[PDB]
RNA sequence: CUGUGCG
C-alpha cells in the first residue's frame, strides 16, 4: 500500500454534503467525487441537499403532495416551490456519445414520471446539467483531475468487467483498429456467422469460373432469354409512341381540352389578364397619403404598446376610420374617384395586418370600447407618444369620435356586394391561348407573377385574431374580416387576393379586381401559398426559357410554331398547379425519352411512367407533355430532320420538373411515404423485427426471424429465373466475383495502398453496449420522390464514419469508381462522350431499390473473402474491425416517427399501415424500433455501397467480355453506373447480353432498375447527358436552380450565390439573354425586400466575358462601369489601379503601408492612394463626390430569420428543412424592421435612412438615380456614405491580383445561328503564382490581434506559420464586405470550361490590355 | 477520324452516307439542309456539292 | 421573432 496512504492527504485539498463525506474506500471516493459534482451542478440551480438520498415518493410525503405510487427513482436534486418540484439528475460524461447516451436516457427516466406527477399532482419543471467535464467552483480545476489521475493509479495496480469501466470514465478521451474491447461471444454469433459465412470459399480457380460462366449463358440464352423472360427489349418507336398516349393522354377522361377550365388558378389568371388587358391596360397622392400612414400602423402594430391585440387592431382601425373621413372632406370627391382607384372595395376599407374590414362593422366595433369604454381614445393615445415619439406623425386620426355620421353616410355611398369566396369546387370561351398574341401570353405570365407574390405575401400575414362573430368554409362567405393582399395591375384597375387564414398552411384565397371601384369577382381558388415562389418575378425568365427552347427548332419553321405556344401553356400549367405528381410525370418523360433516342430499354419502362392524377389539374399538364412529345417525335419519315434538336427540347421539357419546388405539400403525408417505402421491402421479405431489445440482447424468436432473414438473403440459386426480384444474392456469384477480384483478373485489383486502418466495453455482434446503432427515420426533399435519410445518434455516426472512412480510402485505392473523386468522374465523363461519338453500346444503368435492398449482411460476406493486400507489406490486412461495426449495423434500430406512430394509431388500405394494425396489440406493444437484414440505410453505407458495386460491376464487365468477346468499361457511382461496350465486327445481337447483365444482376443484389437505358445515341450519367459530338446543356434544370433556392438571409450573399447559379449555368450554354433575366428578377427581389437598389448585387446587362475568364469582382466592376457611362472618372480610377499596380510590381516598392492606408476605410484609403498615385486634390475631390448608401457600413444588418467574412470563410474552410417562399418571406420581414445598425447599438429602419437623402439633381445624381448619390445629397445621412468609386478601385485591383492586368483597358466594342456551341477555355492569366497554409501567415504578419482573436482558437497546425499579392489583395478582401477575391483564390474555377453559342462571342466584348 | 457512320442529323441513318467536313450526313438529311441554305446546322461549315 | 415592400 504505497498510493492507498496517499489519497489521505490528497483529498484533503477541496457546503453541506463534503464534511459527512470527509475495499469500500473506492467507493467511497467514487461516491465523495460524484456528491462533489453534483453540489456543484445543483448549487448553480438551488438544489436541495439529499443528506438522506431516500426516494422521490419520500420528498412528497413528506410535504404533503399525494404520492400515486410512482415507480422508485433516485432523484439527485429536487427543488419544490409549494406546488412545483425542479428534478435536476446530473451526471459526468466526457465523451460526447455516452454524453449523450445518458442525456437522452435521463430525460425520458424523468419525463416517464413526470407523467404520472402530471396525471395526479404537479407538472414537474425537468432540468438535467450534462457537465462535459468535472470543473467545480470549489476548486481551481486542477486538483480534481490530481484525485482522478491517482484513483486510477491505485486502481490499476490492484464483476467481469469493473477495473476498466470505472477507469474508461476518469480518463481524457476514447477510430477503428480498436478491436480489444472483450470480443466475446453471446451464444448467437456462432448462429449468425453460420448463416453468414457458409458458402463463401473465394479461393476458386479462373479456369472453372470460365467454364461454370460459360455453361450459365448457355443455359440462360436457352431457358430465360428464348423463353421471353428477359427484363430488356427492343424500342419500336411506333410502340412507345402509342404506349406513351395510352399513359399521359388521357383519352377515356371526360375533362375538356382546355386548361383553363380545368384549373382554377389557370382560370383566375385568364380572368384577371383577360379583364386587365382588354379594359384599361393629385390622382396618386392620396393613395401614396393613405400607404404611409397604414405603414406607419403597420409599424405600430407589432411593437406591443397596447395591452392586448384586439385592442391595438381596435386602435389601429379607428386611426384608419379617422384618416378615411379625414380625406373624405377637404377634396370635391377623394373616396369615390381614388378610393375606388385605389385601395378600397365594396363596403370594406383596407387595415392593417393585411385586414379588410367591412366601414360599417368598423363603426359598429369602434361605437363599442367607446361607448362601453369610455375616456379610451386619450389614454390610448397618450400610451403611443410616451412609448415612440417618432410615429406621432398622426396628429388628426387618433382623436375622438371618427364622426360617425359621416362614416355611415360613406358606407351607404358605396354599397357594393361584397366578396363571395367560392368554397365549393361548361361553356368553353377562353380564346383558344394556342390563337392568342404573343402579348397576352406575357401578359398571363406577368399575372401568375403578380398573383403568385400576393400567394407569398399571404404567408407573411401575422396571427392575428377576428374582431367579428363567425358568420366559415361550407359554400360560401359573405367577407366581412378577411386578410386581403393588394396587387398592382394597370392605372385604375388593382387585384385583391382575400383569405381568412394565416400561416404557411394552404388557404382556399378569392382573387377579385378593381376596375374603377366595380368590385368584379375574378375567381376563388385553393392552393398552398409556399409552393408559387418561382414565378413571383420569373415573368420574363421563363418567357425567355421558353423562347430560346423554341429557337432550338428553328430548323423547321412550322414545327415550332405549334411547339412554342404548347410549351408556354404547359410552363404555366406548371407553375399554376404545381404538384409532386407533375414532376414524377416529367421525370418519367425524361426516361422515356432516354429510352426513345436509344435502341433497348426496359420491358416495365411504361409502368412506371405511369403517375395517377387525381385531378383535372394534373390531366391536363399531363396531356400537353405527351403532346409535346408527340409532335416532336411522331411521324413515318420526315420527322427525325435535326433529332440532336429534338432531344434536347424534349430533356428539357422534362426537366421543367425542377420548376415546381420540392417542399413536401404535406408534411405527414410525405413521412407516411418514407415509413411505408422503408417497411415495405422489409414486411415484404419477411425480416422485421419490432423493438427487438434497444440494448443488444435479442429474444429467441428475434434471432430466429433474423438468422430466417439472412438465410432468405442468401438462398438465391443461379439457375431460377422466378426470383429476379427479391433481395438477396447468390452465394456462388459472388464467390465468384471475390475469387476473381482476388486473383487480379478484375480492373479493380486488391493490392491498395495507404492502408485505411487509422460505454463501449464489451462489444458482440449486435451492440457494443453502448446502443444498438440507432438511428431514425425521416426524408429528404427530391424532385421526382422523397429520398429515405437516416439520422444517427453521435456514437452510431462515429461509427459509420469509420466505415465510410475506410471504404472511401479502398475506393480511392481502386480505379473505376467515381463518387467522391471527382477526377474519375471526369474520365468517366470523357470515355463516355468518346463512346457516343464512336458509336458504342453505352448502357446507363439505374438500380431501383438501392437502399432499401442492400444489406450490411452482404457487405459482410463481400469483405469476408475480400483479398485486400497492403502496398508494402503484403499480409492481407485483417478485416475484423470493419466486419464488427459491419456486424452492428446489421443489427441497426430505425427509429420510426412518431408523427407516423401516431397517424397510424389513430387510422383505405395500406400494407405499411396493415403491418402497424398487426404489430400494435396482436403480437405485442406499439411499433417504435424496427430492425431488419435488409435495407442499407441510404446515405449510411455509401462508400461500402459503392465498393461492393463496384467490385460486382467489374465482375460483370469480366463476364461481359468473356461470354460475348466484347470491351465493356464501367464506371459505377453507388446508385447509377454507366457501361460502355465496345463491339466487335442494330442492337438487336446484343439484347441477349444485356438481359444477360441483367440477370447476374440480379443475382447479386443489383437489380437493374426499369429506368435503365441501353443504346448507341446517347449515354447518360450523375444527370449528365451525352449526345453524338456534344452534350446536353440542360437549360430549365439550371434555370430553375437559379430561381428556386433563393436563399435570402443578406442581399449581399444572395447576390453571391445567385452569381455562382448564373456562372455554374452559362457554364452549361443557357444564354446570356436569360442571365441577364435572372439578374434583373434577383435584383427586383431585394428591391422587394425594401433594402433597395445598390450598386452591387446581380450582374445585368453582361456578355460571356464577364464569365469566362471573368470572377464575381470583374462582374461588379463591369456593372460600376455600367453605371458611369462615358468613362471619365472610372476610367481615371482605372489608370490610378494600374499605376498602384506598376508602383507594387514594376516598381516593387510598396509593402505593409498600404495596409496602414486601407484600415481607415474608403474615404480615406481612396484618397490615399490617389495621393500616391496621382496626387491632385481637386480631382480627389472629383472623385469622392460620389456616393453609396451602405446599410452595412458599420457591419452586418441585423437579422432574425426563420469583423470580416474572410475569417468565417477561413474558420469554415479549416474546420472539415424551411422552404424558399418562407425564406424570402424572412428575408422582406428582417429588411423592414430594425436592421441597419448605426454602430452604437441602436438598429434603425432603412426607410429612416433613405428618407435622410436630398432631391440634389447636380448632374451627379442623375447618372444612377437611388444608387449613386452626391456628397452633399447625404449630408443628412453621412453615416451611411461610401465613396463607389474607392469599391472600383479595389474591385480593379483584385482583379488584377486574380486574372490579370487586362481589366484596365477600356472597353472597346467589336464591329450567328443562335446554335454555334463550342467550348471556351477561361483565358485567366494569374498573377498569384496559382492555397492553404499562405492566407493565414499573411493575416498573421499583417493583423496580429486579429489573428489572436476571432482566428485560430482549435488549431493545431501553428507550426507552419512570401506570395507577391497577399498583403494588399487581402486587406481590400477583408475591409470590402462584398468584393471576396480571398475566397476565390482559395478554390478552383468548378466549370473549367464554358460552353456558349458563337452568337455571344461574337458580341462580347473586347478588353485586351 | 469521322464520326460513327450516322447521319449527324438524324442519327437514324448508317446507309450511304456523306462526309461534310468531320462528320457523316444522310441523303435526305442533306438535300434538306442544302435546298434552304448553304451552311450545315450541324458543323456550322458550307455544305459539299 | 415581428413585414406593408410589384406602379
Ligand atoms: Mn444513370
Ligand atoms: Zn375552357
Ligand atoms: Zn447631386
Ligand atoms: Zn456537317
Ligand atoms: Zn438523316
Amino acid at each position: 500500500d504505497e498510493y492507498v496512504q496517499e489519497l489521505k492527504g490528497l483529498i484533503r485539498k477541496h457546503r453541506c454534503e463534503f464534511g459527512h463525506q470527509k475495499s469500500p474506500l473506492l467507493t467511497e471516493g467514487f461516491k465523495l467525487l460524484s456528491s462533489l459534482v453534483e453540489l456543484e451542478s445543483c448549487e448553480a440551480h438551488a438544489c436541495q441537499a439529499n443528506t438522506d438520498q431516500r426516494f422521490v415518493d419520500v420528498i412528497l410525503s413528506d410535504n404533503g403532495i399525494l404520492c400515486p405510487t410512482l415507480p422508485k427513482v433516485i432523484p439527485d436534486g429536487f427543488k419544490l416551490t409549494g406546488k412545483t418540484l425542479i428534478l435536476l439528475e446530473t451526471f459526468v460524461r466526457v465523451n460526447p456519445d455516452e454524453f449523450e447516451k445518458k442525456w437522452k436516457a435521463d430525460m425520458s427516466k424523468l419525463l416517464n414520471l413526470k407523467h404520472d406527477l402530471q396525471k395526479s399532482g404537479v407538472t414537474l419543471v425537468p432540468i438535467v446539467d450534462g457537465r462535459s467535464n468535472y470543473n467545480n467552483r470549489f476548486v481551481a480545476d486542477w486538483v480534481i483531475e490530481r484525485i482522478r489521475w491517482l484513483l486510477i493509479e491505485i486502481l490499476k495496480a490492484s464483476e467481469d468487467q469493473e477495473y476498466q469501466r470505472l477507469i474508461h470514465s476518469l480518463s481524457n478521451v476514447k477510430l477503428e483498429n480498436l478491436e480489444h474491447l472483450k470480443r466475446n461471444s453471446l451464444d448467437y454469433d456462432e448462429r449468425l456467422n453460420e448463416s453468414l459465412f457458409i458458402g463463401l470459399k473465394g479461393d476458386i480457380r479462373e479456369s472453372t469460373v470460365r467454364e461454370e460462366l460459360i455453361k450459365l449463358k448457355l443455359w440462360f440464352k436457352d431457358e430465360v432469354f428464348s423463353k421471353g423472360l428477359g427484363k430488356f427489349k427492343l424500342t419500336d418507336r411506333r410502340e412507345l409512341l402509342e404506349s406513351l398516349s395510352s399513359l399521359g393522354a388521357h383519352l377515356d377522361s371526360d375533362v375538356s381540352s382546355c386548361p383553363f377550365c380545368n384549373n382554377k388558378l389557370m382560370e383566375i389568371v385568364y380572368n384577371v389578364t383577360f379583364s386587365c388587358v382588354e379594359r384599361t391596360d393629385t390622382h396618386s397622392n392620396i393613395e401614396k397619403h393613405y400607404l404611409s400612414v397604414l405603414s406607419l400602423c403597420n409599424k405600430i402594430k407589432g411593437l406591443k404598446v397596447f395591452n392586448t391585440r384586439r385592442n391595438t387592431l381596435l386602435f389601429l382601425d379607428l386611426i384608419m376610420v379617422n384618416l378615411m373621413v379625414d380625406i373624405s372632406d377637404s377634396c370635391q370627391d377623394a373616396i369615390e374617384s381614388l378610393r375606388k382607384s385605389g385601395l378600397i372595395v365594396g363596403q370594406m376599407v383596407m387595415l392593417v395586418n393585411d385586414r379588410v374590414l367591412d366601414i360599417l362593422e368598423a363603426v359598429k366595433l369602434i361605437r363599442k370600447k367607446i361607448g362601453t369604454n369610455p375616456n379610451w381614445v386619450k389614454n390610448c393615445s397618450k400610451i403611443l407618444e410616451r412609448s415612440h415619439p417618432e410615429i406621432w406623425h398622426h396628429l388628426s386620426t387618433l382623436i375622438k369620435q371618427p364622426d360617425f355620421n359621416s362614416l355611415i353616410s360613406i358606407a351607404q355611398h358605396l354599397v357594393s356586394d361584397r366578396p363571395i369566396m367560392r368554397y365549393s369546387v361548361k361553356i368553353c370561351r377562353h380564346k383558344l391561348f394556342q390563337e392568342m398574341s404573343s402579348f397576352e401570353q406575357m401578359r398571363l405570365f406577368k399575372t401568375l407573377s403578380s398573383i403568385s407574390l400576393s400567394l407569398i405575401n399571404s404567408m407573411k400575414t401575422s396571427f392575428s385574431s377576428r374582431l367579428l362573430v363567425n358568420e366559415k368554409y361550407f359554400g360560401n362567405v359573405r367577407l366581412r374580416e378577411c386578410y386581403a393582399q393588394r396587387f398592382y395591375l394597370a392605372e385604375s384597375l388593382v387585384g385583391f387576393l382575400f383569405y381568412q387564414k394565416t400561416g404557411e398552411r394552404s388557404r382556399c384565397y378569392s382573387v377579385y379586381l378593381s376596375d374603377n371601384g366595380v368590385m368584379s369577382e375574378q375567381g376563388s381558388f385553393y392552393c398552398d401559398p409556399k409552393r408559387f415562389f418561382l414565378p413571383v418575378f420569373s415573368d420574363e425568365v421563363l418567357a425567355g426559357m421558353c423562347e430560346e427552347m423554341t429557337s432550338w427548332l428553328d430548323f423547321d419553321t412550322g414545327l415550332m410554331n405549334d411547339t412554342g405556344p404548347i410549351l408556354r401553356l404547359l410552363v404555366l400549367a406548371i407553375l399554376c398547379s404545381p404538384s409532386k405528381r407533375n414532376q414524377t410525370f416529367l421525370q418519367g418523360l425524361r426516361y422515356f425519352l432516354m429510352a426513345f433516342a436509344n435502341q433497348i430499354h426496359h420491358i416495365d419502362l411504361t409502368s412506371k411512367l405511369v403517375v395517377e392524377c387525381k385531378s383535372s389539374s394534373e390531366v391536363v399538364v399531363q396531356r400537353l407533355a405527351v403532346g409535346l412529345f408527340i409532335r416532336l417525335l411522331s411521324g413515318e419519315s420526315d420527322a427525325s430532320l435535326f433529332f440532336s434538336r429534338r432531344f434536347k427540347y424534349l430533356l428539357n421539357v422534362s426537366y421543367l420538373c425542377h420548376l415546381i419546388t420540392k417542399e413536401t405539400p404535406d408534411r405527414l403525408t410525405d413521412q407516411i411515404k418514407c415509413f411505408e417505402k422503408f417497411i415495405e421491402p422489409k414486411v415484404k421479405f419477411g425480416c422485421a423485427v419490432v423493438n427487438p431489445s434497444l440494448n443488444g440482447k435479442l429474444t429467441v424468436d428475434q434471432e430466429d426471424i433474423m438468422i430466417n432473414g439472412l438465410k432468405k438473403f442468401f438462398s438465391k440459386s443461379l439457375r431460377d429465373t422466378e426470383d429476379v426480384q427479391t433481395p438477396g444474392v447468390c452465394k456462388e456469384l459472388l464467390n465468384y466475383c471475390v475469387s476473381l477480384f482476388n486473383r487480379g483478373k478484375l480492373k479493380v485489383s486488391g493490392e491498395l495502398k495507404n492502408n485505411p486502418f487509422r460505454s463501449p466495453t464489451e462489444f458482440t455482434s449486435i451492440s457494443s453496449n453502448s446502443g444498438n446503432l440507432k438511428f431514425g427515420l425521416s426524408y429528404k426533399e427530391q424532385v421526382g420522390s422523397n429520398r429515405e435519410l437516416y439520422v444517427g445518434d453521435l456514437n452510431t455516426k462515429l461509427m459509420t464514419r469509420l466505415v465510410e472512412d475506410f471504404s472511401e480510402a479502398v475506393g480511392n485505392s481502386m480505379k473505376y469508381t467515381c463518387l467522391n473523386s471527382e477526377k474519375e468522374f471526369e474520365r468517366a465523363i470523357c470515355d463516355m462522350k468518346m463512346a457516343v461519338n464512336n458509336g458504342d453500346l453505352s448502357c446507363s444503368y439505374d438500380h431501383s431499390k438501392w437502399g432499401p435492398t442492400m444489406s450490411p449482411a452482404l457487405f459482410l460476406a463481400l469483405l469476408q473473402m475480400l483479398e485486400l493486400r497492403t502496398p508494402v507489406d503484403r499480409s492481407k490486412i485483417d478485416l475484423d474491425s470493419v466486419k464488427s461495426i459491419l456486424k452492428w449495423h446489421l443489427h441497426k434500430v430505425v427509429e420510426v416517427p412518431i408523427n407516423v406512430a401516431e397517424a397510424y394509431c389513430i387510422g383505405s388500405t395500406s400494407l405499411s399501415e396493415e403491418f402497424f394494425h398487426q404489430t400494435m396489440q396482436l403480437n405485442g406493444q406499439i411499433p417504435s424500433h424496427i430492425m431488419s437484414v435488409l435495407d442499407m440505410g441510404q446515405g449510411i453505407l455509401h462508400n461500402t455501397s459503392d465498393l461492393y458495386g463496384l467490385i460486382t460491376e467489374q465482375f460483370l464487365c469480366y463476364a461481359l467480355d468473356l461470354l460475348y468477346d466484347v470491351i465493356p468499361v464501367s464506371y459505377t457511382s453507388s446508385d447509377d453506373q454507366i457501361t460502355l461496350i465496345k463491339t466487335p465486327s442494330d442492337a438487336a445481337e446484343w439484347l441477349e447480353m444485356i438481359c444477360f447483365h441483367e440477370f447476374l444482376s440480379s443475382k447479386l443484389n443489383k437489380f437493374v432498375s426499369p429506368k435503365s437505358v441501353i443504346g448507341t445515341f446517347v449515354a447518360e450519367f450523375k444527370s449528365r447527358f451525352f449526345v453524338m459530338g456534344e452534350e446536353t446543356p440542360l437549360l430549365t434544370k439550371f434555370v430553375a436552380a437559379a430561381l428556386h433556392n433563393v436563399k435570402c438571409k443578406t442581399p449581399t450573399q444572395l447576390s453571391e450565390t445567385i452569381d455562382t447559379i448564373c456562372d455554374q449555368c452559362i457554364a452549361n450554354g443557357v444564354s446570356t439573354k436569360i442571365v441577364t433575366r435572372i439578374s434583373k428578377r434577383v435584383n427586383q427581389l431585394i428591391r422587394y425586400s425594401g433594402y433597395g437598389e445598390t450598386p452591387f448585387g446581380a450582374i445585368e446587362d453582361q456578355d460571356v466575358k464577364d464569365w469566362v475568364d471573368g470572377s464575381r469582382g470583374y462582374r461588379l466592376q463591369r456593372k460600376i462601369e455600367a453605371i458611369f457611362h462615358d468613362d471619365k472618372e472610372t476610367s481615371f480610377i482605372r489608370n490610378c489601379a494600374r499605376k498602384v499596380f506598376n508602383d507594387i510590381k514594376r516598381g516593387r516598392i510598396f509593402e505593409e503601408n498600404l495596409i496602414n492606408l486601407i484600415g481607415r476605410g474608403g474615404d480615406e484609403a481612396l484618397t490615399g492612394f490617389l495621393q500616391y498615385a496621382g496626387c491632385s486634390e481637386q480631382e480627389v475631390n472629383r472623385v469622392l463626390n460620389y456616393r453609396w448608401v451602405n446599410l452595412s457600413s458599420f457591419g452586418d444588418l441585423r437579422l432574425v430569420l426563420r469583423v470580416p467574412t474572410l475569417i468565417k470563410t477561413l474558420q469554415s474552410k479549416l474546420s472539415r428543412q424551411s422552404s424558399v417562399a418562407s425564406g424570402f418571406i424572412g428575408f422582406c420581414k428582417s429588411m423592414g424592421s430594425k436592421c441597419v445598425r448605426d454602430g452604437k447599438g441602436g438598429f434603425l429602419y432603412i426607410k429612416e435612412v433613405y428618407s435622410g437623402v436630398s432631391a440634389c439633381t447636380c448632374e451627379i445624381c442623375a447618372l444612377k438615380p437611388k444608387i449613386i448619390y452626391c456628397n452633399n445629397s447625404l449630408n443628412k445621412v453621412s453615416q451611411f456614405s461610401k465613396p463607389i468609386l474607392w469599391d472600383y478601385f479595389s474591385l480593379v485591383l483584385t482583379n488584377a491580383c486574380e486574372l490579370g492586368e487586362w481589366v484596365f483597358s477600356t472597353v472597346k466594342e467589336p464591329q450567328n445561328n443562335q446554335n454555334f456551341f463550342w467550348a471556351v477555355k477561361p483565358k485567366v492569366v494569374r498573377q498569384i503564382e496559382d492555397g492553404m497554409n499562405h492566407v493565414l501567415q499573411s493575416i498573421r504578419r499583417n493583423y496580429p490581434v486579429l489573428f489572436d482573436e476571432h482566428l485560430t482558437p482549435f488549431m493545431n497546425d501553428l507550426q507552419v506559420s512570401r506570395l507577391k499579392f497577399l498583403d494588399v489583395c487581402i486587406a481590400l478582401d477583408m475591409m470590402n464586405e462584398n468584393l471576396g477575391i480571398i475566397s476565390h483564390l482559395l478554390k478552383t474555377r468548378d466549370n473549367s470550361v464554358y460552353i456558349v453559342k458563337q452568337s455571344d462571342c461574337a458580341l462580347a466584348h473586347i478588353r485586351q490590355s | 477520324l469521322y464520326g460513327r457512320y450516322n447521319c449527324k442529323c438524324c442519327w437514324f441513318a448508317d446507309t450511304n452516307l456523306i462526309t461534310c467536313n468531320d462528320h457523316y450526313l444522310c441523303l435526305r438529311c442533306h438535300q434538306t439542309m442544302l435546298r434552304n441554305s448553304e451552311l450545315c446546322h450541324i458543323c456550322w461549315k458550307p455544305l459539299p456539292t
